[PDB]
């Protein structure tokens, strides 16, 4: 549908006409429907579920990540979700790259803090390391499911007038799913930028704003963790430790 | 042997002397647990201890003291301290405990999660509501004080520069002008409308540009 | 007399909180550290913990020495206690958190701290890359690698009535928070300065990727 | 010696206030408290009473325990003081009252309050609208309904005949002040915060439907 | 016993000496009471 407007100045009887299509208005206001992107967002996730459901993947991701000895099922679970990332970033390509090896890390010694999922190259083939007590760690932790984080009217109003998947499970599939998209994130960086470049940014992070809004940020969706903007609670009673007397003249990253 | 007796009772000593009689130097919470242990662990000081738990939340009592009791729990509390003191001090320690035991304590940092864009219900809502709730959401925000330098309306005499002004935009229609500001105000209107979910009502908006026929009848 | 289920389920709720094993975000009180203390000294079982807690009063009184079976029934005792994996990085975690509790000061608002203070290599990112870098390729991969995205309509349909119950925000807070306790934890335990500049510019990053 | 009568005519009229069993708006002094602390410890069988009340001066010392037969006789003693219904409601908001006009600083001008501190669930309006909705559709209607408005104009005129002494700004007064005591009453009941904004905006919206 | 005598007592002393001599701290409703029913009692 289309809407016309007319504008009449007192000098004449000109009228200049415009055409308004409505469609834009549409879509701006259902992008700011709150039911529309957590649809959205639970959509991703029951597709990774739905995915993860069709490779056999219905045993909880804890008690796949707690088996020491099957290390085929830990493999498989990740390249899945490294495959279902990448489809979401480019929905031309189904299947990831044909070739790849996994290592699954069970020491400290050996562990990456901060890091759990890796990518390197053995000269020869990509290799993936999977930090497997720290991703038991991440999923055994007990989760806040009972406390409330800020309609009563409507519900007043309406007072007056199978696969069993808990909230834990759910949350579990999304820390996996978040964890394998900072390592898909670093190993974009590393296939389009290089080992040098890969290794620059494990270090610092504020690199994927220049490396990623070049091409993601008008050809891809939205990324999972950019649903909601993440803050450390007191951040900079703790960062003052570390303040400079800065000038900034090249803030990139605000 | 569990419990290093003495220590705890100097600490317990220190910490009682400074909050029933020094009310105006500074303790750690270690010092909170070790008083309580001791009033614990001393079977004379079960009756304060008791009391002093009691400021732990606001759904605790004690049964009334007779007398005997009040004056055990005086000159015990004495005793932990010569200074001649009463059922006040009693009140005035217990409520200094009161403060201190709701004092909170260290916790690690959480990851705080906020709002990204202001996401609106799916039931529509009309202007009025949605007025009222701006409303009140704006209530809650800080003015700031604007102070201009004098009382007098801002103008310009200047024949020069409003001839120039003039002449500069001279070539410029005033119909492509108003043409102009007319729509852009409409699509800002529009997009705020659908951004926040309200009906947009097409003939209050209409009605708002009719001083024109009002104008040109009288 | 004290009541042992109060007491007991303070001393559960503060030392979930400060193990590192729950993000559940309660503001906790100087009352709920006297009631942990207490219940501790009171239990029988639980008197070698309550040893080693009062031992971080001073901090030149390091841990007690426990034999094999001592530091197992402790490990039980803390599993049991928690009704839960738990290790000997849980007691460390614990420890360092009740000493820098204890050594604070009483004060009116809650202080937000990081963890710090567990597990002599005092490094950074950057040699813990390179070095525990070989130690992974010094390893070789279990598996290789050389697929289905099916999009039923109606399993999709029945897998969002199951999760549409879920309050998502309560999702993301908890794996937000267990992603940054489990890199604070990996951070501490490697000796390595955890750069909380860094962590925060990844939510940066995310922020100023999505408004492009 | 104490005056008996005086002393009870005292006790009644501030058990009367502080019961809200009546909107009788007389400026109490602490000449007022003294005489009705003083009748009730001197009639021997308003003791209980008495106790109960004394009991409020700490605010940890809560009520003394009463079998039944004990309830039962000090209800029956406040009716017998009050001579009026009055139940286990009353006695506590009698209490409450007593015990935040004891524990108040003597003070030059009389200070104004609201009930608070009467009958665990801290909840709002909101959530008992929902809650005590149903309860409400839970139970089934007595009564189906499926009109003479008189004008006989000596009826009428008889009616305003003996309406006519009253004086409608006390019955207005009275009236309001009813309704207020009652919703105060029950939302302290309840547990419910009673939020002065909407009922004085009550008022203001009378104000502003008239001038229109 | 309705009366806890001592500590009536004390309030009374405390209250009396207040208002008699320190005609210039603080004390509540409840002190006044106490110390009318101490004179009452004894």
């Amino acid at each position: 549908n289309k809407v016309r407007t007319v504008t009449e100045i007192v000098n004449s009887d000109e009228k200049i006409q415009k055409t308004y299509e409505l469609a834009e208005f549409d879509l701006k206001n259902l992008s700011s429907l709150e039911s529309y992107e957590t649809l959205k967002i639970k959509l991703a996730l029951s597709k990774y579920m739905a995915m993860l459901s069709t490779l056999e993947m219905t045993q909880p991701l804890l008690e796949i990540f707690r088996n020491k000895a099957d290390t085929r099922q830990i493999a498989a679970v990740v390249f899945s979700t490294l495959a279902f990332i990448h489809n979401r970033f480019h929905p031309l390509v189904t299947n990831f790259t044909n070739k790849m090896e996994f290592v699954v890390t069970e020491t400290n010694d050996t562990s990456i803090p901060g890091e759990p999922i890796l990518f390197t190259e053995n000269e020869g083939v990509l290799l993936c390391s999977v930090d497997r007590p720290s991703i038991v760690k991440m999923l055994s932790r007990e989760f806040d499911t009972e406390a409330l984080v800020n309609n009563c009217n409507v519900r007043i109003a309406k007072t007056f007038g199978d696969f069993s998947i808990t909230e834990v499970e759910a949350t579990q599939y999304l820390t996996l799913l978040l964890t394998v998209e900072h390592a898909y994130l670093h190993y974009y960086i590393f296939k389009n930028y290089g080992v040098f470049e890969y290794c620059k940014s494990l270090t610092d992070h504020s690199l994927f704003t220049n490396k990623l809004r070049s091409t993601m940020s008008t050809k891809t969706s939205n990324l999972l963790l950019s649903k909601f903007k993440f803050t450390i609670e007191d951040f900079d009673k703790i960062n003052s430790n570390s303040v400079t007397s800065g000038f900034n003249i090249y803030n990139f990253n605000k | 042997e569990l419990i290093n007796m003495r220590r705890y009772r100097n600490a317990a000593r220190k910490l009682i002397h400074h909050y029933s009689l020094n009310s105006t130097t500074e303790y750690k919470i270690s010092d909170v647990v070790m008083t309580m242990i001791f009033l614990l662990r001393s079977e004379k000081y079960h009756s304060l201890f008791k009391l002093l738990e009691t400021t732990f939340d606001d759904y605790t009592c004690r049964p009334q003291m007779t007398q005997v009791q009040t004056d055990t729990l005086l000159d015990a509390v004495r005793s932990l301290l010569s200074t001649t003191i009463d059922l006040t001090t009693v009140d005035i320690m217990r409520s200094s405990f009161a403060r201190c035991f709701n004092s909170p304590i260290m916790r690690y940092a959480k990851i705080v999660l906020l709002q990204n864009v202001a996401l609106q219900r799916d039931k529509r809502t009309t202007l009025e509501e949605l007025l009222i709730e701006r409303g009140e959401k704006i209530q809650m925000l800080q003015p700031q004080q604007y102070i201009n330098s004098g009382t007098e309306i801002p103008f310009c005499d200047d024949a020069e520069f409003l001839n120039r002004l003039l002449k500069h935009i001279d070539p410029y229609p005033l119909s492509r002008m108003y043409y102009n500001a007319a729509n852009t105000m409409f699509y800002t209107t529009m997009e705020n409308y659908a951004v926040s979910n309200c009906k947009f009502n097409i003939e209050d908006y209409n009605n708002i540009f009719k001083v024109m026929e009002n104008i040109r009848k009288h």
